[PDB]
C-alpha cells in the first residue's frame, strides 16, 4: 500500500523507544531499582550503536 | 503532597487502606486516591 | 417412636484430611492492583481476584 | 433531636432602632424581650477515656450546654425600674458592665443540649446542624445541684455567658433573633459583641429524613434573605467555626 505499507519501511532506520509504563521498574527500596529486561536490551542496543558510530 | 479538600488541616492526617486500595482521611472519612 | 427399618451400626476408622474450609474461603470487593497490567493480583493470602 | 437550618449576620447598634421598625413592617408582630444563661461543660481531663476507639474513631469527645432563663430583676439596676419592660431597654445595654456578676451565678449553681459540626459539602445554601436535646425538671438527694450532677456524669465547668435580645416570630415557624452576649468571669464581665447586635434567623425540622419539608424550609430561608437585600447581608458562617469538639478549641461569638 502507498500510504500505510510501503516496502522501504520494512528496513529499520530509527527505533522507537517505549515509555516506562511498558517497562516498569520495581523499586524495593529508595535506592533499590530492579529494571526490566527490555530496558537492558535497549541500553545494549544504544551502546553498540555508539560503538559503531565512533568506529565509523 | 496530598491534602483533604474539606478539613483543610495541616499537616494532613491520612491512613492508607491497602486491603481496599484506598487512601482515606482519618477525620472526615473522605477517600482521596484509589487503586 | 420406633423406626420401621433397622440400621447397620458399628465402629470404623476415620482420618481427618488436610483440607479445611477455613483455608479455602475467599472474597474480594476491591483491593491492590498490578504494577504492569493494573489488574487484580493473584493469591488468596494477597486478597486477589 | 432536630435539624436546625440557620443563617447569620451582624449589625451596628446605630441602625438598631431603624432595623426594629422594618421588621415590624414585614412580620406584622412586635418584638418580645427575652434573656438566657448558658453554661458550657467539658469532659474531665483527670479521667483517661481510653474508650475512645482510636483505631476506628467511633466517637470523639464533645461539650455539653446547659441553659436556663433568669428573671429581669437580676439584670435591672436601681436606675431602670422607671422605664417599662420593653425592647428599648436594650439601648442602654452598651457598657461592658452588667448587674449580674460572678457571685450570683455561682450562687445559682434547665435544658441540656449537644450538637455536631454542620454537614460537609459546598452544595449547601444554609447552615444545617444536628441537635440532641433533653430537659432537667428537678432533683433531690444530699447533693442536689447542677454542679454535682454534671460532676457525677463526668463533666466539669468551662465557662459561661449571658444573652439578652429580642425575638421575632414570622410565618412557617421562622424565628429571628437579635442578641447581645456578655462573657462573665470572676475578673469581670466583658461584652464580646461590642457595639453591635448579632442577628440569627433559623428554623427547626423535627425529622431529618423528610426531605420535602427540608426543601420547603430552605426555600423560606432563602426568600427571607432575598427580602432583606441591601439592608443586611445574611450569610452562611464558617463550617469550621461551629465545631464544638474538645480536641480543637474555638468558639463562634
Amino acid at each position: 500500500n502507498e500510504v500505510f505499507s510501503r516496502p522501504e519501511w520494512m528496513i529499520l532506520t530509527c527505533l522507537p523507544v517505549p515509555p516506562p509504563p511498558v517497562r516498569p521498574s520495581i523499586s524495593f527500596n529508595e535506592s533499590q531499582r530492579g529494571e526490566d529486561d527490555l530496558t537492558f536490551k535497549l541500553a545494549d542496543i544504544l551502546k553498540a550503536n555508539i560503538s559503531l558510530e565512533t568506529l565509523e | 503532597v496530598l491534602t483533604c479538600p474539606e478539613c483543610k488541616v495541616y499537616p494532613p492526617k491520612i491512613v492508607e487502606r491497602f486491603s481496599e486500595g484506598d487512601v482515606v482521611c482519618a477525620l472526615c472519612g473522605l477517600v482521596l486516591s484509589d487503586k | 417412636k420406633k423406626l420401621m427399618a433397622q440400621i447397620f451400626f458399628g465402629p470404623t476408622y476415620y482420618q481427618r484430611l488436610r483440607h479445611m474450609v477455613d483455608d479455602k474461603i475467599h472474597a474480594r470487593a476491591r483491593g491492590p492492583m498490578q504494577v504492569l497490567t493494573r489488574q487484580p493480583v493473584e493469591g488468596r493470602s494477597r486478597d486477589g481476584g | 433531636m432536630v435539624q436546625q437550618l440557620s443563617l447569620f449576620g451582624s449589625i451596628g447598634d446605630d441602625g438598631y432602632d431603624l432595623l426594629i421598625s422594618t421588621l415590624t413592617t414585614i412580620s406584622g408582630n412586635p418584638p418580645l424581650l427575652y434573656n438566657s444563661l448558658c453554661t458550657v461543660w467539658k469532659p474531665n481531663p483527670s479521667y483517661d477515656v481510653e474508650n475512645v476507639n482510636s483505631r476506628n474513631q467511633l466517637v470523639e469527645p464533645n461539650r455539653i450546654k446547659l441553659s436556663k432563663e433568669v428573671p429581669f430583676s437580676y439584670l435591672i439596676d436601681e436606675t431602670m425600674m422607671d422605664k417599662p419592660l420593653n425592647f428599648r431597654i436594650l439601648k442602654s445595654f452598651t457598657n461592658d458592665k452588667i448587674p449580674l456578676n460572678y457571685a450570683m451565678t455561682r450562687n445559682i449553681l434547665w435544658s441540656l443540649q449537644i450538637s455536631d459540626i454542620p454537614a460537609a459539602g459546598n452544595n449547601r445554601s444554609v447552615s444545617m446542624q444536628t441537635i440532641a436535646e433533653t430537659i432537667i425538671l428537678s432533683s433531690a438527694g444530699k447533693n442536689s445541684s447542677v454542679s454535682s450532677l454534671m460532676n457525677g456524669l463526668g463533666y466539669v465547668f468551662e465557662f459561661q455567658y449571658l444573652t439578652i435580645g429580642v425575638k421575632f416570630f414570622m410565618k412557617h415557624g421562622l424565628i429571628l433573633e437579635l442578641q447581645k452576649i456578655w462573657q462573665i468571669e470572676e475578673a469581670g464581665n466583658s461584652q464580646i459583641t461590642s457595639g453591635g447586635f448579632l442577628l440569627k434567623a433559623y428554623i427547626n425540622v423535627s425529622r431529618g429524613t423528610d426531605i420535602d419539608r427540608i426543601n420547603y424550609t430552605e426555600t423560606a430561608l432563602m426568600n427571607l434573605k432575598k427580602e432583606l437585600q441591601g439592608y443586611i447581608e445574611l450569610s452562611v458562617p464558617d463550617r469550621q467555626s461551629m465545631d464544638s469538639r474538645v480536641a480543637h478549641g474555638n468558639i463562634l461569638i
